């Protein structure tokens, strides 16, 4: 009867960080995104062939 | 010279990239 | 000074590699 609860337990943490790591994940893509245009937007220091090349 | 103006460009990216974070950050 | 400018080359692209490197990891 230990283990049978544990076992209950250990699934609804489960199936909790499961949707919780998918919310990390959108929470960090779009990060990278706003992180590589950043590191693209610098890239005028050039002319326009700096711009499109970054 | 042109060793010294690249080594100065250098520096130049540096703090505009210092100047760029801090504002976007913001 | 032929030993100079290589040494100066040297250091050119060291640090066009720190520049290079501070870009691409952003």
């Amino acid at each position: 009867n230990n283990a049978s609860g544990k076992l209950l337990a250990l699934d609804s943490q489960l199936t909790n960080d499961f949707s919780e790591k998918s919310s990390y994940f959108q929470s960090q893509v779009d990060k990278i995104r706003k992180e590589a245009y950043a590191g693209a937007a610098a890239g005028v220091v050039a002319g326009p062939f700096g711009l499109i090349i970054s | 010279k042109t060793v010294e103006v690249v080594k100065n460009a250098i520096e130049t990216a540096d703090g505009a990239l210092d100047l760029y974070n801090k504002y976007l950050d913001q």
